[PDB]
């Protein structure tokens, strides 16, 4: 809702308020072609006779390094969007691994599950075992009673209400482990690596460009590359904590020991809260029936 | 000798919990979960085995070879005659 | 010369002058006929009330909708609607102003023939244009590409457009929109003991739907919250002074948009329609449509529809790429806003349909001219 | 034991025992309250006549219908109707006999809640069931599928039924039946 001169000066000035990802994608998809640029440069008549589209294209051609500037707009907004989506999720992943490696009520809980499982499978080959994998917590709801109403996990959280209620404070330690990652870390890692490569190429191009583009954009390029390097340091920390979590749960690191543990543990914490809710509903409905 | 392996046997037959058994040498590793739990100083919660035994243990009659729905439809069909 | 933009939607006709931001004349498309007997001789007892007069005096009027399921069924009623929106609302001569019009996707051709013949024989114009509603909504969103879920009063249609090319095979149509939600809301209010059987009561239930209903973010949690606590109950005052209070019906009514098995339709919700529209496109251009989910039509005015829609697509689509919902606040009039954008363009002078083109090529040049 | 069927219709209540083909107690659902001044001493005259007794002495009575358009308006009157059909017409103890009830489609649900509460608290039964009237009308015909137009005394409703399954969304209701025809004839 403004003239060609104002958006041309806004592109030249480096202002990104009215320029999000989609508008710059449309502008790059409506770039001028070679014969159009040559015909507008060979245009010698009065420029008022041209259309506003051709006048905007001549204003775009009047801007030095205009395509590189539009690339800088798109890469700055894209790098900001990628950091805003990836970095809190990667921080949640790092906090998830850090509070998965150390836990307080979880050894007591899994020791109690091992005692109950040794009681149930006594005399079998699986009994008299010193432990189990992390996938058994998903399999806790599978075993289910005579009345087909109470599972094993629901029974454990029923008896843990009366005996040792500190296990009910177990999801408090697991809330930064909760909600998992949401998306696969490798795909956004490749997106971050491609963005960092594009930003390094853009800084090399700006260093090959004029000093106006350098003073306008080099500090933003340096801040984006520094933030993406901090993100890559965070990814390397996530890889180190992934190897620590693989050695912690006694599983080899060649299999998916990062996202599968997050999904297994997220579904187990949701089953923890759901079993708490259904045992509260069972107690409340029994109290209502007694009244 | 560990606390969790001290299991009283059930009189009735119990329903089986299905899990993949970890080997005892792997679970007793120093980086494992279960080395801290094999010690007697850890808090081993006693399960109520009586409750688990209670809950997790194992006119002439009109004999028909048919389900109730088809018999219901046939009786509704026949009584209009 | 100022053009006219007039979306003749199923629900409400939205008209005004081109080059502007807001339509001056928004009014519902009903023709009201009196069903009782007149005794008071004189004072202009006109036999067929149209628009806002039919809305105001609706307690003695059988109301008829000329546009049913995006199809102009009754034609004399639609002519009366056009006569009221030109002569009484805008008060402009048609013969000195261009008139932009809108149309639903996958329309019958003879519908376009009849609309062209009315717009050139009865209401003579210098020029006019018929466009798809989703295309104008995408234009008012400011983007050339994207997928538009337009949900009006009768039709919820999904149209993906890539770089101005509206893909014809990937367009689909689901006959579930606002009037069906109003009829279902009539059906479920009888559980609370409120009876709404007349067509006059449809406007009251529609106003209840416009004012109080909202899209649930999770349906089962809202069932649990509604059955547990009566905190979400909301009261409404009827025009006779009575006050009703509705509970879960604020969000059971728009949930028909996600679960058509409530009213007994085998097809799935609008999310599956959007997703099956997306697999009908090329695999290169699917990425752009995920970030460009544009909505239009007033059935998208419920204030929980965007986050629920993003949740449903993100559940449906693979999570490797980005999902984004384009929901502007003025997407009710984005059909009209896109028409006002398209009407005042320098290029658009050469895509006008003149009277000479009409006389040479019948009322049939609209097929070969427009998409 | 032998079950009861009590079609608690909007104009007439039809009660009887199961296994039978003729309903034993067909009587209109009215409550007749006196309006004029009594001059006899000796008592005897009730303050509320229910059923055929209100029909016989109807020249000095205000008659109230408890059911209006398939909706029980006055629950005390309908309790009196239930008490009369359990204790006076059919003469059965409610707590030793199964009893089948009928209900019109698309009713308010709280009406069903209150009927369930009265049949499980006041006239508490060993068992009961509430079922759609058009389904039982189709069951009388000896067929499994078909459409039933049931036009009672308050509700005329259409129910199509396929293979014993009544299709819920296609059922429609019209508040025009025999009482409205009586008012129009009046
Ligand atoms: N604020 C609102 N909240 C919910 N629904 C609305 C609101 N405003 C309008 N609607 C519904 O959306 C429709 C809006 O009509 P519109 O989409 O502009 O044209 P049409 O539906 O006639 O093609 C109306 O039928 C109305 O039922
Ligand atoms: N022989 C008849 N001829 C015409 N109408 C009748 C006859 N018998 C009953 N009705 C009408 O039907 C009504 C009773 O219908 P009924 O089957 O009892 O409906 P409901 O069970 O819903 O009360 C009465 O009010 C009467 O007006
Ligand atoms: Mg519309
Ligand atoms: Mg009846």
């Amino acid at each position: 809702k403004c003239s060609n001169e104002e958006v041309a000066a806004m592109i030249r000035a480096g202002d990104t308020t009215k320029f999000d990802v989609e508008v710059l994608k449309q502008l790059l998809k409506l770039l001028p072609e070679k014969h159009e640029i040559e015909n507008l440069r060979a245009f010698t008549e009065e420029r008022a006779k041209l259309a506003s589209a051709d006048h905007f294209y001549l204003l775009l051609l009047a801007i030095p390094c205009y395509q590189l500037r539009i690339e800088c707009m798109l890469l700055c907004e894209g790098a900001a969007a990628v950091l805003d989506m990836v970095r809190p999720k990667a921080q949640l992943v790092l906090a998830a691994c850090e509070s998965l490696l150390t836990s307080r009520q979880l050894p007591i809980f899994c020791q109690l599950i091992l005692r109950i499982g040794n009681f149930l499978n006594y005399g079998s080959h699986t009994g008299d075992a010193d432990g189990f994998k992390i996938s058994t917590l998903l399999k806790l709801t599978e075993t289910k009673s005579q009345q087909n109403r109470v599972t094993l996990l629901h029974h454990v959280l029923e008896e843990a209400e009366k005996s040792h209620p500190d296990l009910l404070q177990l999801p408090r330690d697991l809330e930064q482990p909760s909600q998992a990652a949401g998306i696969n870390l490798e795909i956004i890692r490749s997106e971050a690596s491609s963005n960092l490569k594009k930003l390094l190429e853009t800084e090399r191009k700006v260093s090959a460009s004029v000093a106006e583009v350098q003073e306008q954009y080099t500090e933003r390029l340096q801040a984006s590359i520094s933030a993406f390097r901090a993100l890559d340091e965070l990814f390397e920390a996530i890889e180190q904590k992934q190897r620590e979590l693989a050695d912690y749960l006694c599983e080899d690191a060649q299999q998916l020991s990062l996202e599968d543990t997050f999904s297994t543990m997220k579904a187990f914490r949701d089953l923890f809260l759901r079993a708490l809710k259904e045992n509260k509903d069972r107690k409340e409905q029994a109290a209502k029936a007694e009244r | 000798v560990p606390s969790h392996r001290r299991v009283n046997p059930p009189t009735l037959r119990m329903k089986k919990l299905n899990w993949q058994k970890l080997p005892s040498n792997v679970a007793r590793e120093h980086n494992s979960m279960w080395a801290s739990l094999s010690s007697p100083d850890a808090e081993a919660v006693e399960p109520d085995f009586s409750s688990i035994e209670r809950l997790f243990s194992f006119e002439p009659k009109e004999i028909t070879f048919l389900d109730a729905k088809k018999s219901l439809n046939l009786n509704i069909f026949l009584k209009q005659f | 010369t100022t053009a006219l933009v007039c979306d003749n939607g199923s629900g409400l006709v939205k008209a005004g002058f081109a080059g502007d931001d807001a339509p001056r004349a928004v009014f519902p498309s009903i023709v009201g006929r009196p069903r009782h007997q007149g005794v008071m001789v004189g004072m202009g007892q006109k036999d067929s009330y149209v628009g806002d007069e039919a809305q105001s005096k609706r307690g003695i009027l059988t109301l008829k909708y000329p546009i049913e399921h995006g199809i102009i069924t009754n034609w004399d009623d639609m002519e009366k609607i056009w006569h009221h929106t030109f002569y009484n609302e805008l008060r402009v001569a048609p013969e000195e102003h261009p008139t932009l019009l809108t149309e639903a996707p996958l329309n019958p051709k003879a519908n376009r023939e009849k609309m062209t013949q009315i717009m050139f024989e009865t209401f003579n114009v210098p020029a006019m244009y018929v466009a798809i509603q989703a295309v104008l909504s995408l234009y008012a969103s400011g983007r050339t590409t994207g997928i538009v879920l337009d949900s009006g009063d009768g039709v919820t249609h999904n149209v993906p457009i890539y770089e101005g090319y509206a893909l014809p095979h990937a367009i689909m149509r689901l006959d579930l929109a606002g009037r069906d939600l109003t009829d279902y809301l009539m059906k479920i209010l009888t559980e609370r003991g409120y009876s709404f059987v007349t067509t006059a009561e449809r406007e009251i239930v529609r106003d209840i739907k416009e004012k109080l209903c909202y899209v649930a973010l999770d349906f089962e949690n809202e069932m649990a919250t509604a059955a547990s606590s009566s905190s979400l109950e909301k009261s409404y005052e009827l025009p006779d002074g009575q006050v009703i209070t509705i509970g879960n019906e604020r969000f059971r009514c728009p949930e028909t948009l996600f679960q058509p098995s409530f009213i007994g339709m085998e097809s799935a919700g609008i999310h599956e329609t959007t997703y099956n529209s997306i697999m009908k496109c090329d695999i290169d251009i699917r990425k752009d449509l995920y970030a460009n989910n544009v909505m239009s039509g007033g059935t998208t005015m419920y204030p929980g529809i965007a986050d629920r829609m993003q949740k449903e697509i993100t559940a449906l689509a693979p999570s490797t790429m980005k999902i984004k919902i384009i929901a502007p606040p003025e997407r009710k009039y984005s059909v009209w806003i896109g028409g006002s954008i398209l009407a005042s363009l320098s290029t658009f002078q050469q895509m006008w349909i003149t009277k000479q083109e009409y006389d040479e090529a019948g009322p049939s040049i609209v097929h070969r001219k427009c998409f």
